[PDB]
């Protein structure tokens, strides 16, 4: 039986304040720009719609150096920080991006026609863009988040799947890592292995896999250490209808239509999709730069950071705002030539992140000891390599970020103010 | 590759006279087709691009049409310095191909 | 498109040719580069973007030429390897104009230089 | 460590209302008329975009006339003005502005298209114009505001920028200046020398800085004197989406999608750029005309005017509306002529600040003057020219507008109702 870390671990007095100075993110939206001859990445792919895990890491509070060490017993006992506060400042002006596809797969406007489509020939695609779906998130927890997203399934051994059979399908569980796309209104999926066409969705997801947060499986987890808390706002609305060139992979049942003759006689793709549309952003909607206070944990991991880790997962979409900037080739002509002009497209990230932590003892019995064994025996050997080295998130240092003075900081203040003694 | 067969290779006509010279693709280049013509001893000049718009300092005597695999460029009323080699080339993809090349040439007794 | 006028190779060496830009802005276009032998037509080698050094290469001549460039001199080079007599051509380089999908001429071609293998 | 005023700064009981008579400002929306072969400026440049910095003079304490001077030690202490009440007026009717550009680089629409587009010949610019994002802000403080923004950042010395090569970018801290440019739904940046092209954004901000306030800067700031309280509510979202004309700065990695031909054969640019449209204005939504109660600051400084100076930063673009005004050129002819009538674009704003402010004293002990001295020596220096001459502000005179009888204004009530006592 699992039970609330409320049980086993003793809170102490002592409470420090730690927070990244300022991280900064520059790049172009929608892919990384490299050498071709080349694979180094010149310049990162950095958008509004990717997923942000922060790593945070923190002094080991018993390797930590206190000015009074008489509050516990470092034989029988161990300590650990607690995370009880967390402002996820954000610093760019609130602002919508958009995103496109020079040849995306889209046939005819099918939201109202005045006379039956003509034929697809030979390539109907077009340059089109759009607005994702708009949202807002934040998890917290001492283990990396975790997603699910549709993949290609493994196939039954029958029936020799004949090429351009429509591939099976299986909802994947992954780990969510700092870079990786959110859901932008084209669902949670694996668009590379699901879509050989390469031309249904913009380019910034064009060949990625846009994961969802498993908040199902993360509740359920019996320890509760991926998520003790979290934040999530999504909304989108259809702003087109469109139709998919290609060829019928599916056909539509007779029993479901009178034949058409003349025009009509050819049925028309039937394969619809729409185009998402995040709305209007705002202020009042903002679930940032607004301190979140871990009091209660719903799971029964109360915000204790295991390993003196920390995860931050963040995704904001109403900061998303690209910015175009050309170079002249020549600052001669007086006159404009779209040759004399490259241009260019950049977006910018901004954070802040700042905690207050608060100090626990755990005095080592028997009992205490099988338990935290048994959940995690890393505990006990660390205390008295990197586990998820394969994974890559924005690695966060705060040992030397700690600081007793929560006065002297803006969530510090908030906090004693918000916790009164 | 894809194969772009051009003919007449060779053509004989008179000042004055309209001719026709054509390129069919093996498969599918939609407007993207290419026109050349190379003087003797001279490098080759471009006439037409994306089928049949008239590139800078072309006669508008020169005309290229067609769509998808089967493409012509007309000539019409030749003056003397129109005598040469054309070539087409697709431009729609890499790799870039050429027809076979046309001699244009000018009738005598 | 200024070209040097001719170069003598020994069979089985490499050779260099240069073509150097003037009067445009280099960096906002690629370079084609063509074969002329005098008795078949004109053969396309690749294509080189200076900007990024993104190249595409004729399947024929994959393993045989390579394409670069030096956006400081604005010059265009391309390389060939194993010289042997049918690689003895007039090689051209030239501009490609490209502004969008639908204005686009390759219009302006170098003087060429004549590679002979002897 | 820094502390809170309230530590070393006495509360008097004595508080005094100032207030502008109604200050108002004409001009041009998009930019200032002058004489072409002069410099000076004919008539000014007055948006509902533009950032309102307001330097309110305050007399000093020390050498003001008080009716009694027994409530303090003229030799143990000095005096300090402590804003506790704010009322931002604001006196237009609500209204929507729009701003544009005659040549407004704009390829095609790619919202929906039916066929692939044309082909960029030279200058395909269009008039096109936009109503801005909407935005309603106020910072109040001690210090002028900061703000960020993207400018040019300086290149590493190595590979030698080849023109028109993509401009480095750098997150820039500005002081916000009176007459300052406001985000407008491209983000905040220099497009003076990130944009060439002069035609990426309508004439407005073409050549100007849109800078945003640098929220957590300000707050962070150890004193607090910068902003001890601010309102902000921003709103936007993506009306038009649309290509941008020019030639590729970055290739489009061909990993991403399969090459087209004929009509396809050549990639469309796919630099998109949205035009945003702030929706709505609305009273109920309105963060002015309401009286602001100073009472508990986030900072340090507790809203005391130290150098009696005070800073007023605003931005309404909810009564952005611009007024076209026509003359005829003869009064005769009875048939419209075009050009019989010269067009002309004006723009007022209508402000009215007023504040009520508390007396405070503070004895000169040692560690206060050590204190104060540290914190910002000006201080004591003045006690018993100007430091931003650089920078430029509505100036703002109240030294003969305070008044010891609340009673007799509108925010007085107020505030004695609210306060009570």
């Amino acid at each position: 039986a699992v039970v609330s870390t409320d049980e086993y671990v003793a809170r102490t007095n002592i409470y420090y304040h730690a927070g990244t100075s300022r991280l900064l993110a520059v790049g172009h939206p929608y892919f990384p720009i490299k050498k071709p001859n080349n694979n180094k990445i010149l310049v990162p792919k950095v958008s509004g719609l990717q997923y942000r895990v922060f790593r945070i890491h923190l002094p080991d509070p018993n390797k930590f150096g206190f000015p009074d060490t008489s509050f516990y017993n470092p034989d029988t006992q161990r300590l650990v920080w607690a995370c009880v506060g967390v402002e996820v400042g954000r610093g760019q002006p609130l602002g919508v991006g958009i995103s496109g596809h020079p040849l995306l797969n889209k046939l005819d406007d099918t939201e109202n026609a005045s006379a039956y489509a003509a034929n697809a020939g030979v390539d109907n695609r077009e340059c089109i863009s759009m607005d994702y779906k708009q949202t807002q998130l934040c998890l917290i927890g001492c283990k990396p988040p975790i997603g699910e997203h549709w993949g290609k399934g493994s196939p039954c051994t029958q029936v020799a799947v004949q090429p351009g059979d429509c591939p099976p399908l299986e909802l994947i569980n992954t780990v969510i890592q700092d870079g990786d796309m959110v859901d932008t209104g084209f669902g949670a999926m694996d668009f590379t292995t699901l879509q050989a066409n390469k031309s249904e969705v913009p380019l910034d997801i064009c060949t990625s896999i846009c994961k969802y947060p498993d908040y199902i499986k993360m509740v359920s987890e019996p320890y509760g250490d991926s998520l003790f808390f979290y934040l999530r706002r999504e909304q989108m609305f259809v702003r087109h209808l469109f139709n998919r060139a290609g060829t019928v992979g599916e056909n539509v049942p007779d029993d479901l239509y009178i034949k058409g003759s003349g025009s009509t006689a050819n049925l028309a793709s039937s394969n619809y999709f729409p185009t998402p549309s995040g709305s209007m952003v705002t202020s009042d909607a903002q679930i940032f730069n607004k301190p979140y206070w871990l009091q209660r944990a719903q799971g029964h991991n109360n915000g204790i950071c295991w390993g003196n880790q920390l995860f931050v997962t963040v995704v904001d979409t109403t900061r998303s705002t690209n910015m175009s900037l050309c170079a002249a080739i020549s600052t001669s002509e007086t006159t404009y030539k779209n040759t004399n002009f490259k241009e260019y497209l950049r977006h910018g990230e901004e954070y802040d992140l700042q905690f207050i932590f608060q100090l626990c003892k755990i005095t080592l019995t028997a009992d205490v000891m099988t338990y935290i064994h048994s959940m995690n025996s890393t505990i006990l050997e660390d205390w008295n390599e990197d586990p998820l080295k394969k994974y890559t998130f924005w690695e966060v240092n705060l040992k030397e970020k700690f600081s007793a003075d929560l006065d002297q900081f803006p969530l510090g203040r908030k906090f004693l103010l918000q916790l009164g003694l | 590759d894809i194969v772009m067969t051009q003919t007449p290779a060779s053509l004989s006509a008179s000042v004055g006279e309209t001719v026709t010279i054509t390129c069919r693709a093996s498969e599918n280049i939609y407007s993207y087709l290419a026109w050349y013509q190379q003087k003797q001893g001279k490098s080759p000049q471009l006439l037409v691009y994306n089928a049949e718009t008239l590139a800078e300092g072309v006669p508008s005597r020169f005309s290229g049409s067609g769509s998808g695999t089967q493409f012509s460029l007309r000539i019409n009323s030749l003056q003397p310095e129109d005598f040469g080699s054309y070539y087409c080339q697709h431009h729609y993809v890499s790799p870039l191909t050429f027809g076979a090349g046309t001699k244009l040439e000018l009738k005598r007794a | 498109l200024q070209q040097s006028g001719a170069e003598l190779a020994r069979p089985g060496a490499s050779v260099k040719l240069s073509c150097k830009a003037s009067g445009y802005t280099f960096i906002s276009y690629w370079m084609q580069w063509v074969k002329q032998r005098p008795g078949q037509g004109l053969e396309w080698i690749g294509a080189i973007y200076p900007g990024d050094g993104a190249t595409r290469y004729t399947q024929k001549f994959k393993g045989k030429a390579t394409l670069t460039a030096d956006k400081s001199s604005s010059t265009a080079y391309m390389q060939l390897s194993s010289l042997t007599s049918e690689d003895s051509a007039v090689y051209y380089c030239a501009r490609p104009s490209y502004y969008d999908y639908d204005v686009t001429w390759f219009a302006y071609w170098g003087q060429g230089t004549l590679v002979t293998v002897s």
